[PDB]
């Protein structure tokens, strides 16, 4: 081929060299989601009847 | 040592006020428990049992980059 024949497809472009993802940016928005989702479900299973 | 509120042995009687319930009258026990702190309050923490893993979400990272 006369190079390496592979071509990367960066996600952002950064000056920086961080290749940074759709998935690790938003980790902790969607953990927050899923902990409060957690939270409704125990208070519904605990404590949802008199 | 016995706490008794009266005695009456032939002409002589002698009647006692009511004995504190350990060791200390209310103001006694106040007075030794000046040296507690935020005026005797005291709290406990509590928790729900579950670890806590801050670290999370940070584990899948490679640096890119000189390095410093």
């Amino acid at each position: 081929v006369g190079v390496c024949p592979f071509v990367r497809y960066v996600n952002m472009m950064d000056l920086d060299g961080f290749t940074m993802g759709e998935v690790e940016y938003l980790v902790p928005v969607a953990s927050k989601i899923d902990k409060t989702d957690y939270d409704r479900l125990l208070a519904q299973h605990y404590n949802s009847w008199k | 040592p016995d706490r008794v509120i009266s005695r009456q042995m032939g002409p002589f009687n002698v009647q006692y006020s009511q004995p504190p319930d350990g060791f200390f009258y209310p103001a006694e026990l106040a007075i030794l428990k000046r040296f507690k702190r935020s005026g005797g309050l005291m709290t406990v923490s509590t928790s729900r049992g579950e670890e806590g893993r801050p670290w999370a979400g940070k584990t899948a990272y490679i640096r890119y980059g000189d390095g410093l």
